């Protein structure tokens, strides 16, 4: 529980040592936290496109997978 | 209460201790998720039988 | 079986034998050693022969059930 | 008639006519090359950042200058490992698999690629030296079986039937040609024919 | 019996007052613990029990009888290695009162004795990564048990690092299995065999190839063992062998029940370099010891091919050559502690120093030794006609055994290429037999008053002085005959090699 | 590491540019030069000289051999056998 | 005397020089050294194994 | 960025910060391990936590020790 | 008679997913050391226990 | 927002510009810190407080050593690097912090169903010592067996006596 007390003494030391340092480092933080919360999806298409270069089954992948499924258990009946 | 089941955050962002032969391989090796992903497509093709 | 202690024996007797040359003494120097020598490979080589009539009576055992298992699979 | 020569070639699996898909080269040459410059590259801009951390410790320069890489390093092993992957891929294709002599000129032509990029300051015989030396070696290991025979061992062949544990009996011949793996006590005389041919003392004189 | 004796060793090493005869008297008393404990391990465990593998203290550990031959392995040739500090190795004491100057010697050898032979038990992953520390400390501790010596104590802070390292690693494997499966029990483990990512567990390998010195994780161990005392060296290039080789057996005989290709081509491609790197690495070396750290690498290639292919051939050709390259090792150490005796003495160019604890440092101090020892001098040239695999020596059927194994599991380029290092290595084996030799002729009638051994005085000038004393060459006149004549029993050997079961049965 | 990397030229040439920024008679030194002669150095001047000798080569002339050195020759040849590298830290070797 | 002794003692005496004096530049007492080649040793685990020739290709241009 | 060794510019240019980079790194298994065994609702993976930190403990004293006696060594004159 | 004993005691028989040896005598959770009786999930009767795989000894 | 994910950006840019050896065991100390509160706040308790027990006394005995090995050397050193390519770096490797590829197991939430079979509920401690020091003894046994070695090995080592 010891980061809940330290974290504004060391916030506040860290930005008057480096305020350039801090900033740029801050500014970062938000900028994902706003993409996460808004809804942006900066970073889960970084993690599609890692995933398909990486030779993972993606979330489109595992979605077409069922369409085949689909398609194919609807032709067994029909 | 529903919650996820996520490692700590430490685990997947500290510099130095997000580092070990089977940490990459669950991060970089798709060989993993490639068998576990053919246990999860036998569930549907399954159910027609 | 006194042949084969009788080998051993002369086993040992060749290890004094050999450390003689090693220190560079006569092969005459303290003529015990070769009964100390002798002796203490018969004991190894009575052991040895324990091992070895031990060991052909478990290997006779096991390749009855091998080739039990062996006749199966030929078919 | 064919000379009848010695066939030194350890069993392989030989894929029916019909079978074998071919693998695209072009893809397969693409992710060897790429992902090789990323590291290579990547991996020399992690070594400059060690640097700039320290200059003064010898024991650290002595160990980064082991595992620097010169730009043409940088650029020629991606674009030999590129050329070998590719060149693999392609010849595997023009012969319904792959052979030793198929990796022998693929290895070569790569070495050759590459040692006439990062060996730029050397003779020319001197990089084809090298290169048939390199490419020897990888058909060798093509001939070998890679690293393993896997399901043309001999293990296997036993496990298959395809051994010698039943032992032999002359009485029994066999018109189809026994197993690599496999040793008979008479053979047909039919056999004996096709492998030496007639002439120096086979039926004839 | 190792861990009761070892506290009253403890404890009675603290008590009574610090001479050079009672650390030698209290390392013959380590030396009959061994003996004890080698008497009571052989009166209650015999190979025909123990053939279907009995587990013990809630499953933790598994004793079968191939875990078992190992065991009884280890105890010997730890009584051939405390033999050298409890009883004279030269004579002299300007190099002997080494061996008795550090009292904790035989307790660190003691409780690394208890950590070598647990650890093929392991049934555990908790108990696993235990163990493996257990030993891994105490080598570091023996490493470091000359601290008055800089080169010791580097090769103890180089050790401590990689071994840590390594030790890392093989935690980070049980981690992630457990992770998987929930279960820390290998028997419970096995049930998932199929299911679990076998990867997880050739994590678990590299970290066990790091602590035997493969490639290439190579450049340490022979870093280590060069720096290392002549006395050290010879147990840490050894004795963590024994125990880490014979557990990778265990563990690849569970791989093997998967049939992973993949796996067993990545332990193909390390056991390739290692043989590349074994051979040509000891091409150009001048340090005898640097050169035996390449053979060490080369020999650990060879065992690996018969643990990678991993069948009936294998617990043979594994069995007979550890047992044999154990004995090798122990004869070749023996002999170069022994041979400082005869060392030239100054009364110049290089600037060659040599210190106390490294007297044989270089390759070329064995010159002359045809002329200095003829018999000893022999016994070298035996031991390394042995490790070249010249027939009928003891190495010649190491790498037959070893062959067999290899070639029956399809392994068809690692069996080209071992036979191909073996022609390689030759050159540097070779090489110690022309320095001990090939000058005989020209240097036979030479003035030679200026040996170490020559500083010794003399009792009446009417009796006879050997010069090498009794026990140290009663070792080297068994083990030497031993590799000699190994053809008489061989059969008998290789018999009793076949009984040694690893859940064969039928 | 902890050993030498001197040559005799390279002393040599590294002791006449320090020899170059003094007042001296003549700037063409080489081994046989003598400092009283060929340079002009008084007692206080040939003290200056050695110290600058001493800080280029980080070497320390003893009082016997700084009293009757004669020669630049001399100088090259204490330099090339007692210059030893100074020692590092427990980190710099080792890491 | 010719290509008999290049394909024999004194060719491979040159290439035995040329190997064996690089891997004597490789044993030095040094952890980063050894940390790294430790670490490097992990894309065996990550990389799919068919990449295992095309490594072996990558070292012996290293070699030269 | 960790398939580059991105982790080998964030250890320290001593001996020291190489035996801080080892308990770290040992770290990140306890924690793992802490984290499977919570999900799992099982004692055994606490117990395996708590071995490993203890044990870790003992290598870090060990280390410390080696590194304490190397650096006396070299201040080994002692004329005081 | 040599060849055939060596035949024997080489051959190696194939290990799959579906055949080997597991060293586990007993099922385990008959007694905990508290709390034995859970969400009675644990569906094992240790009354009326069927044999178990009693391992192989070659040499009986 | 997760302020943790801050913490460990900060850490990561100091890890990357240290230079001494002081900065060195202050990185380890940052390091616990966010362990211990996340061990705190998310999965357990108890390995929070076993954490801050047992590694502070060992970042002290750590500090105390750097006192008498502190040696000038990186004080007075000069180091390069650039502000560029140290915040390039962090974006890069702040892009992948997905350890795990499963999307299912890192999307999906799941709960747990509470019984009330348990009524003898004590503390996972008492769980974890009644384990410790009945089944696995051994294992605490032979973890008393590896201190002691400890204990001999340090004073073998240091004492020059
Ligand atoms: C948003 C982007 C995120 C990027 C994340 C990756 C970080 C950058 C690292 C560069 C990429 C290399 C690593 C790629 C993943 C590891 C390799 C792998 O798993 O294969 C992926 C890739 C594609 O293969 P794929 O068929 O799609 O995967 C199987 C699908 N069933 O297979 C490949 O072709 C990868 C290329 C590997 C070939 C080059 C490596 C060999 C030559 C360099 C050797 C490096 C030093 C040697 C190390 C061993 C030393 C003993
Ligand atoms: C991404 C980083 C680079 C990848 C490094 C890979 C390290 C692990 C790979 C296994 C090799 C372990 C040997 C020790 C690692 C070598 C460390 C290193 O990379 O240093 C390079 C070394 C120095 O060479 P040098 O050119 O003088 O220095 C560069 C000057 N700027 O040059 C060398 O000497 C390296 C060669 C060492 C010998 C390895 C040979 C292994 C066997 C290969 C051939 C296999 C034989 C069978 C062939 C038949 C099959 C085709
Ligand atoms: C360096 C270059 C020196 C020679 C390199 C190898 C030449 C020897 C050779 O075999 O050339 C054949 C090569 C392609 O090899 P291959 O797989 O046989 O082609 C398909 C046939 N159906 O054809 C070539 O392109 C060469
Ligand atoms: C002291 C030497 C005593 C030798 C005892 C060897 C031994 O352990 O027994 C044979 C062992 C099988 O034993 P087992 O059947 O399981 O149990 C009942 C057997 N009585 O089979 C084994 O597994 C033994 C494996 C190790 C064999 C090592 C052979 C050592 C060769 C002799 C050492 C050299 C002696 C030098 C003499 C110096 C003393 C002066
Ligand atoms: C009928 C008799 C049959 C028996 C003969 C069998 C042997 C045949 C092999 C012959 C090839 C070796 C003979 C020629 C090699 C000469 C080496 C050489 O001269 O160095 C070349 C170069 C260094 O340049 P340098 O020598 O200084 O000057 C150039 C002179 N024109 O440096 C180089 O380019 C050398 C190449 C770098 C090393 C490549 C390593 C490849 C892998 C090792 C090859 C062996 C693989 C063995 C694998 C198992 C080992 C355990
Ligand atoms: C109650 C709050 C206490 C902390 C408040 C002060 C905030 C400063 C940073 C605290 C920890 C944040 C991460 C820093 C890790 C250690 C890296 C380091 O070297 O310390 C940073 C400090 C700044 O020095 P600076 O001039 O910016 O850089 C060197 C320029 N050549 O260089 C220094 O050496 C000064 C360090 C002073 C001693 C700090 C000891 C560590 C205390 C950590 C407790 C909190 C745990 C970390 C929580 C934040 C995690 C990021
Ligand atoms: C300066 C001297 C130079 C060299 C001179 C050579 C002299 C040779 C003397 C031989 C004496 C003799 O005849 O020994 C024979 C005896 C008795 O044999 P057996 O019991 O009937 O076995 C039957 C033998 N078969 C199978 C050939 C029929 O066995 C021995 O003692 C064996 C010798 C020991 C060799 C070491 C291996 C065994 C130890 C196992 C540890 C792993
Ligand atoms: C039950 C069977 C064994 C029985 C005997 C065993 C113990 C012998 C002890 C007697 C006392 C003694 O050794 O006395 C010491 C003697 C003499 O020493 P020296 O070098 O001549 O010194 C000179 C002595 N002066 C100055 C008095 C002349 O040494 C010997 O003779 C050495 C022979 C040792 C035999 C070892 C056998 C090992 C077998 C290993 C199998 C694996
Ligand atoms: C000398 C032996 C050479 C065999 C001839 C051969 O193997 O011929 C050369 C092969 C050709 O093989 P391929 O064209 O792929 O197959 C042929 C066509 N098939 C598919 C119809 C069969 O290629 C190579 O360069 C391989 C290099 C082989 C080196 C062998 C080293 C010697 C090992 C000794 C084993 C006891
Ligand atoms: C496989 C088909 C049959 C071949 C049989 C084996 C022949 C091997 C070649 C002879 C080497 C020799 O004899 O090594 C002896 C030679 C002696 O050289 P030197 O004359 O003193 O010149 C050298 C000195 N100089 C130039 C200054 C005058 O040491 C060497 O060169 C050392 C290199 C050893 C390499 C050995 C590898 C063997 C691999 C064999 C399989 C490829």
């Amino acid at each position: 529980p010891y980061l809940v007390a330290f974290r504004p003494a060391v916030l506040v030391f860290f930005f008057i040592r480096q305020p350039i340092g801090a900033g740029l480092l801050a500014g970062g933080f938000l900028f994902w936290q706003a993409d996460r919360h808004f809804n942006f999806g900066i970073r889960d298409n970084i993690h599609n496109f890692k995933q398909t270069i990486l030779g993972f089954p993606t979330q489109a992948s595992k979605w077409e997978t069922f369409k085949q499924v689909d398609a194919q258990k609807r032709a067994q009946l029909v | 209460p529903y919650s996820n089941t996520r490692r700590p955050w430490v685990l997947r962002r500290h510099i130095i201790m997000k580092n070990s032969p089977t940490k990459w391989a669950r991060k970089y090796s798709s060989r993993r998720d490639e068998r576990e992903q053919e246990i999860k497509d036998d569930y549907i093709r399954g159910m027609g039988e | 079986m006194i042949a084969s202690l009788a080998g051993w024996g002369l086993f040992g007797v060749t290890v004094r034998a050999y450390q003689q040359g090693i220190r560079k003494v006569p092969f005459s120097y303290y003529p015990l050693g070769y009964v100390y020598s002798a002796l203490g490979w018969v004991a190894f080589g009575y052991g040895f022969n324990l091992w070895t009539e031990r060991n052909d009576k478990l290997l006779e055992k096991r390749v009855e059930k091998l080739k039990e298992s062996r006749n199966l699979r030929l078919s | 008639e064919q000379f009848h020569l010695p066939q030194p070639f350890w069993p392989t699996t030989k894929t029916k006519e019909g079978e074998y898909v071919p693998k695209d080269s072009i893809r397969e040459a693409s992710k060897v090359f790429i992902g090789s410059g990323v590291l290579l590259g990547g991996m020399h801009f992690r070594r400059l950042m060690q640097y700039k951390k320290g200059s003064a410790r010898p024991g650290l320069a002595k160990y980064l200058n082991l595992f620097s890489l010169s730009k043409s390093q940088l650029i020629g092993f991606p674009v030999a490992l590129g050329a070998f992957s590719f060149l693999s891929h392609s010849f595997a294709n023009l012969q319904e698999g792959q052979t030793a002599t198929g990796e022998f000129a693929a290895s070569s032509i790569a070495s050759l690629i590459g040692l006439s990029i990062f060996r730029t300051k050397k003779p020319l015989s001197s990089n084809v030296a090298i290169a048939v030396g390199m490419g020897s070696l990888f058909g060798f290991l093509t001939w070998a079986g890679n690293f393993n025979l896997g399901d043309n061992s001999y293990r296997a062949a036993l496990e298959a039937g395809n051994g010698n544990e039943g032992g032999f009996d002359n009485k029994v011949i066999k018109t189809e040609r026994q197993g690599f793996w496999e040793g008979v006590y008479r053979r047909p005389l039919s056999q004996t024919v096709e492998d030496l041919g007639e002439g120096r003392g086979i039926i004839t004189q | 019996m190792l861990f009761t004796s070892l506290l009253l060793i403890i404890v009675y090493g603290s008590l009574v007052n610090k001479s050079h005869l009672l650390t030698k008297l209290i390392n013959r008393l380590g030396l009959i613990i061994i003996i004890y404990t080698l008497l009571i391990h052989l009166n209650i465990n015999t190979l025909e029990n123990l053939s279907i593998g009995i587990n013990m203290f809630n499953n933790l550990l598994l004793i079968n009888s191939f875990n078992n031959t190992i065991i009884e392995l280890i105890l010997i040739i730890c009584i051939l290695y405390v033999l050298l500090i409890s009883f004279n190795i030269t004579g002299l004491s300007i190099i002997d009162n080494l061996n008795y100057s550090k009292r904790t010697f035989i307790v660190i050898v003691l409780f690394n004795i208890i950590g070598l032979t647990l650890l093929p038990l392991v049934n555990d992953i908790m108990i696993l990564f235990i163990i493996i520390e257990l030993q891994s400390y105490s080598l570091y501790l023996l490493t470091a048990i000359f601290n008055e010596s800089h080169n010791s104590t580097k090769s103890a802070l180089y050790y401590f690092i990689v071994g840590s390292i390594a030790s890392f690693i093989i935690l980070d494997a049980t981690v992630s299995i457990y992770d998987d499966l929930g279960l820390t029990n290998i028997q419970y483990i096995l049930m998932y065999i199929d299911k679990l990512e076998i990867f997880d567990l050739l994590c678990l390998l590299f970290g066990l190839f790091i602590k035997i010195g493969l490639a290439p994780f190579y450049s340490y161990s022979i870093t280590i063992y060069s720096l290392s005392p002549t006395i050290i060296t010879n147990y840490i290039s050894l004795m963590p062998k024994l125990s880490i080789l014979t557990l990778i057996y265990i563990i690849m005989h569970y791989i093997n029940i998967v049939n992973n290709t993949d796996l067993n081509y990545v332990i193909s491609f390390l056991i390739l370099i290692s043989m590349f790197i074994g051979s040509f690495g000891g091409l150009n070396v001048i340090r005898i010891k640097t050169l035996l750290a390449y053979s060490s690498l080369l020999n650990v290639s060879y065992m690996l091919l018969a643990i990678l292919s991993n069948s009936n051939e294998s617990i043979i050709a594994y069995i007979y050559y550890i047992i044999q390259y154990s004995l090798t090792h122990i004869n070749i150490f023996s002999i170069i502690l022994v041979i400082s005796i005869y060392l030239p003495i100054m009364n110049n160019m290089l600037n060659v120093m040599i210190t106390k604890y490294s007297p044989i440092e270089y390759i070329n101090q064995l010159k002359n030794l045809f002329i200095n020892n003829i018999f000893i001098a022999i016994a070298l040239c035996i031991s390394i006609f042995s490790l070249i695999g010249i027939p009928p020596l003891t190495g010649f059927y190491g790498k037959y055994l070893v062959l067999i194994s290899g070639l029956n599991n399809g392994y068809v380029l690692l069996s080209i290429v071992l036979i191909i290092a073996s022609s390689i290595s030759t050159v540097y084996y070779a090489t110690i037999l022309k320095v001990l030799s090939f000058d005989t002729l020209s240097f036979k009638d030479i003035i030679s008053n200026n040996l170490i051994i020559n500083t010794s005085p003399e009792n009446n000038n009417n009796e006879i002085k050997p010069e090498i004393s009794n026990v140290i060459s009663y070792v080297i006149s068994s083990l030497t005959l031993i590799i000699l004549l190994i053809i008489i029993q061989y059969e008998n050997i290789v018999k009793g090699a076949y009984l040694v079961l690893l859940y064969n049965w039928v | 590491q902890s050993a030498s990397t001197l040559t005799k030229e390279d002393v040599l040439t590294r002791s006449v540019s320090v020899l170059r920024g003094f007042e001296v008679k003549t700037k063409d030194i080489d081994l046989q030069t003598t400092f009283v002669q060929d340079l002009g150095m008084d007692s206080l001047d040939l003290n200056d000289a050695l110290v600058a000798l001493e800080e280029e080569f980080d070497v320390v002339f003893d009082d016997k051999t700084a009293n009757e050195i004669k020669t630049v020759g001399e100088v090259v040849d204490f330099v090339l056998a007692n210059y030893l590298p100074t020692e590092q830290s427990i980190n710099h070797t080792i890491r | 005397r010719g290509i008999l002794q290049l394909f024999g003692p004194l060719g491979l005496w040159k290439l035995s020089t040329f190997i064996s004096s690089k891997l004597n530049k490789l044993v030095f007492l040094n952890i980063g050294f050894i940390l790294e080649i430790i670490v490097l040793s992990w894309l065996l685990i990550v990389f799919k194994v068919s990449l295992l020739k095309y490594i072996l290709l990558l070292i012996i241009f290293i070699i030269l | 960025m960790d398939l580059i060794l991105l982790m080998l510019v964030a250890v320290g240019l001593n001996i020291i910060d190489i035996y801080i980079m080892i308990e770290i790194l040992i770290m990140g298994c306890t924690v793992n391990t802490i984290y499977s065994a919570s999900l799992d609702n099982d004692m055994i993976g606490l117990i395996y936590s708590l071995i490993q930190i203890i044990i870790a403990g003992v290598e870090s004293a060990i280390g410390l020790s080696i590194l304490v006696n190397y650096n006396r060594i070299r201040n080994s004159e002692e004329i005081e | 008679s040599t060849a055939d004993l060596y035949g024997l005691i080489s051959f190696t028989p194939k290990r799959d997913i579906h055949h080997y040896v597991i060293r586990v005598d007993e099922v385990p959770g008959k007694h905990f050391p508290t709390n034995t009786t859970g969400n009675f999930g644990n569906t094992v009767d240790f009354e009326n226990l069927e044999p178990r795989r009693k391992p192989i000894n070659p040499y009986l | 927002m997760n302020l943790e994910i801050l913490d460990l950006s900060i850490l990561g840019f100091y890890s990357l510009i240290s230079s001494n050896s002081f900065e060195s065991i202050a990185i380890l100390v940052a390091t616990i810190m966010p362990v211990i509160t996340e061990l705190w706040y998310n999965y357990s308790q108890l390995f929070a407080l076993l954490y801050t027990l047992i590694y502070v006394g060992a970042v002290v005995i750590l500090f105390v050593f750097i006192l008498s090995v502190i040696n000038e050397k990186e004080e007075y050193e000069y180091e390069y690097s650039g502000l560029f390519i140290l915040i390039l770096v962090l974006l890069l490797d702040d892009l992948d912090d997905n350890e795990s590829n499963d999307n299912d197991y890192n999307n999906v939430y799941i709960t747990d169903y509470a019984d009330w079979f348990n009524n003898y509920n004590e503390s996972d401690l008492s769980v974890i010592g009644n384990l410790l020091f009945t089944e696995y003894a051994l294992l605490l046994l032979i973890i008393s067996f590896i201190l002691l070695m400890s204990i001999i090995g340090l004073i073998l080592i240091v004492k020059k006596d």
